[PDB]
């Protein structure tokens, strides 16, 4: 999983 | 450029027909072309340079990311030597990566940054030009990795002190913003401490905020607000 | 070309770190440099050759169907006029979409078909010969649509009369051919009795035939044996 | 559902 950004 | 002959209301036309089409590539163009008449841009037109260039880079970024596991393997104790191919396409996708965020850097300084006064505006450019500072940051080995870590923080910042004036804790740019600087803590500058507690503060400022909010505009701001709550899931 | 100073077996090799990136035109573009160096390919590079151009022309293919679709929208009673960027922007995917069929036309016809000897090359080829006519044959509106169609036709004929002469009912190019001759018949020629006719027929026989393999050849053939089953439920 | 190829 990696960090999520928008 | 090749899109100067095209009329303003067309380029963006286009780029939702493109979009539509998934063609991401091609509205990323259709959007540099509107960018170029010189005119500041709306909401939505701001969206859809937004949309473009992340799906473009998005996809360059995936596919460095594979072939940098495979040349990091290669470089392993008992690896075969398969030449310089590797590293060739690795850095191949890398310089097209790079020109990406370069088109989109110069195209927030000339001149969409300047000519931006309205919080909302200011903000998304700001979020924008540390987002693909952060970028290159991700593929920065030499001797400008500080230089290039330290404009991603610095167009982060600028935007985080407008947006803590100017906008409540919900809107979705202003968390947005957080979600992505608290990316830059964890992933980029070594900081996993400042990383979660600004995703945590974030999140509670904003939970409080809700209540002041319609039902649509509840939706838009729950929505980051659960990656935030993701992010933190998973770094704690 | 561009790829002229490049080694083929370094071609190659980025082509299958390209397909690992999912790079397809970057892979398309290696392996037409690959076949530019005028030696014959294996059955491997055969199948990357494939791999690559399917995936750029697929991805051109479900564009242009989606704005294709606005476009008739667009024309229908009670419509609002838009302006010429609709059909200006179909045209363009389209041409690009016809640029790449004609690229890889050309590497058949310069000169993969006239050296393939063997049937599984010959075939394999001629089987790419129909496709790349039939997907020119799909956006085909003026005078040449009939011999666009009979090009294809006639591609895949041949390819069919030597498969069945020369490969096992089960080979899975055979079968491919059988599979995509059938989608041609129902999407194109207007045959949809020819289409299940040959489909129904393909699968009977290379089912009469599974006894004679091994598991893993089994596997190959049994699953495009349920394309054809998948079709047959479609048209059926 | 389109027809399928390969
Ligand atoms: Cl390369
Ligand atoms: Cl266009
Ligand atoms: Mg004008
Ligand atoms: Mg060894
Ligand atoms: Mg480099
Ligand atoms: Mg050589
Ligand atoms: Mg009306
Ligand atoms: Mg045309």
């Amino acid at each position: 999983q990696r960090s999520t950004s928008t | 450029g090749a899109m100067g002959s095209m009329e303003r209301a067309s380029l963006i036309q286009k780029a939702k027909l493109a979009e539509q089409a998934e063609r991401y590539e091609d509205m990323a163009a259709f959007m540099k072309g509107a960018v170029e008449k010189g005119e500041e841009l709306s909401c939505e037109e701001r969206n859809l340079l937004s949309v473009a260039y992340k799906n473009v880079v998005g996809g360059q970024r995936a596919a460095w990311r594979v072939l940098s596991s495979i040349e990091q393997k290669s470089n392993e104790e008992g690896s075969e030597e398969k030449g310089p191919e590797v590293r060739e396409y690795r850095e191949k996708v890398e310089t097209e990566l790079q020109g990406v965020c370069d088109t989109v850097l110069g195209l927030l300084d000339s001149h969409l940054i300047k000519e931006a006064g309205d919080a909302e505006s200011r903000v998304f450019y700001l979020k924008m030009k540390g987002d693909y500072y952060r970028y290159l940051a991700e593929v920065a080995t030499g001797d400008d990795k500080k230089r290039i870590i330290d404009s991603a923080r610095s167009a982060y910042q600028e935007a985080m002190d407008i947006s803590k004036k100017e906008m409540p804790p919900t809107n979705p740019i202003r968390l947005g913003l957080a979600l992505n600087f608290s990316v830059f803590h964890y992933e980029i500058a070594n900081s996993p401490e400042e990383a979660i507690s600004l995703a945590k503060t974030t999140f509670d400022e904003a939970m409080a905020d809700l209540h002041t909010l319609s039902e649509d505009s509840y939706k838009d701001s729950t929505l980051i607000m659960q990656l935030l709550r993701d992010n933190l899931t998973l770094w704690t």
